[PDB]
């Protein structure tokens, strides 16, 4: 509490969205979200069957004080299509 | 009024969390005012613009309760499930009419269409709620090039990213984008350069939106199979679904959606030119879509009463002489169909 955990936790969550590249093909949406797609694959160690209350266990990743560093990046306007429609099916996976 | 209407939409946002509530304001919707005629067709009013609320956007029975009605994203990519998620709510709404009750009120004339009753609006929205997931689920750039194209038409698209173009009001009226992407297969066509023989790829297009009409009529159909009345069809209810009834849509006869299937049909002038498995092809699809329209048809028919047989008696000859317009067409086809098309429309002896 004392040297912010969770600042750090959306900092590297926002530079693992610059790295992705957020571009469009043909006027359609390009996921670059493939680092960030790939690291939410590698959260869940499958731990359903481990006895882990993993069902609920992604609540770690902020979203609406994300936008805010999103903002600060100048990033929102290319990212938050696909911000929000990969966070739909990261409440199905959890 | 627009208060009674906004005070239901109110007691199914309770309807999904308890009942007894919702059971004393519509026991309080006995201080209604009773005359059949048209006070029981101004709850109909109220019922049916509910259903174009839950097949539109975020429905606004929403906000107080945040259901499955929630205003999910339109920045989404999410569009399916969010449109499987409102035939859910749509299902939740029949049954909390069901309870409630909800018994009475009742389509007249809508776009040359005569219905018997506003449940068979409910219905209607119903099958018209399972033709966009299924067109949403066929999701291809010549459709969505057919579809950009018709919105256009209709009317101007916000350009504020949201570009599906927009779906939730072209689901309310997704007739309107099978009389469009038959326009655009026409436009597609011209540049077909079917001529003769050397087209191939082109009359390949031409059956690919063939198939989506079709298997969105398909889809109508089996919505119409899945019915909860225990007289109308009681296969698929607490009897055996072994067995289906009639596999017909009970779709009332759309003078422009029937219009487009007559103009696809006429689309047998590729028959003429085209390798021998693939007019085949073509022709067990628009058999198995014009035995959808002689379905409509005969649903229809057996609907009309004694009196005014003389405008029953008008649109039997009219169906009649378009059986008779569907076989010439297959007298040249092959009659390995005919055993088929003539159980379908089970007379059609001639």
């Amino acid at each position: 509490s004392e040297v912010d955990v969770e600042e750090l936790k959306l900092e590297i969550l926002c530079k693992a969205i610059k790295r992705d590249e957020w571009s469009a093909t043909d006027g359609k949406d390009d996921p670059i979200e493939a680092t960030k797609d790939s690291i939410f694959v590698k959260v869940l160690q499958n731990l359903l069957n481990k006895g882990i209350e993993l069902k609920g266990y992604l609540p770690k990743a902020e979203t609406l004080l994300q936008s805010e560093e999103l903002n600060s990046l100048k990033t929102n306007s290319y990212f938050e299509f696909s911000l929000k429609a990969n966070y739909e099916c990261y409440m199905k996976m959890q | 009024k627009t208060k009674h209407l906004k005070a239901a939409f109110l007691r199914y946002c309770r309807k999904d969390i308890l009942g007894a509530q919702s059971m004393v304001d519509s026991l309080f919707s006995d201080s209604d005012m009773e005359p059949d005629d048209e006070l029981d067709l101004a709850v109909n009013q109220i019922s049916v613009d509910l259903i174009d609320d839950y097949p539109a956007s975020d429905p606004r029975w929403a906000e107080s309760v945040p259901e499955e009605a929630a205003g999910f994203s339109n920045t989404s990519l999410i569009l399916l499930h969010q449109l499987e998620d409102k035939m859910k709510a749509h299902s939740f709404f029949v049954d909390f009419l069901h309870q409630v009750g909800l018994f009475s009120r009742l389509t007249c004339q809508t776009k040359g269409m005569l219905v018997a009753t506003r449940l068979l609006l409910s219905e209607h929205a119903e099958k018209l709620s399972a033709a966009i997931v299924l067109k949403n689920h066929h999701a291809k750039l010549p459709v969505l090039v057919n579809s950009a194209i018709q919105l256009a038409l209709d009317k101007r698209m916000c350009t504020v990213p949201q570009n599906l173009t927009a779906a939730d009001v072209y689901f309310r009226e997704v007739s309107q984008m099978e009389i469009i992407f038959e326009c655009l297969v026409d436009k597609e066509e011209a540049d077909l350069e079917s001529t003769s023989i050397d087209s191939v790829e082109w009359a390949n297009i031409v059956v690919n939106v063939n198939t989506i009409l079709k298997d969105m009529l398909h889809v109508a159909c089996q919505y119409r199979q899945s019915k909860n009345s225990l007289y109308k069809n009681e296969s698929g209810i607490q009897e055996p679904e072994h067995v289906p009834w009639t596999a017909s849509s009970g779709t009332a006869g759309i003078r422009s959606v029937v219009t487009r299937q007559h103009g696809i049909i006429l689309k047998v002038y590729p028959q003429a030119d085209s390798g021998l498995r693939t007019i085949l092809i073509e022709q067990l699809a628009a058999l198995l879509n014009y035995l959808l329209d002689d379905y409509v048809t005969q649903l229809k028919s057996i609907d009309k009463l004694a009196n005014e047989e003389r405008y029953n008696i008008l649109e039997m000859e009219y169906a009649q002489k378009r059986s008779e317009l569907l076989s010439p067409l297959l007298i040249l086809g092959q009659y390995a169909w005919a055993s088929n098309l003539a159980e379908k429309y089970c007379d059609f002896d001639i």
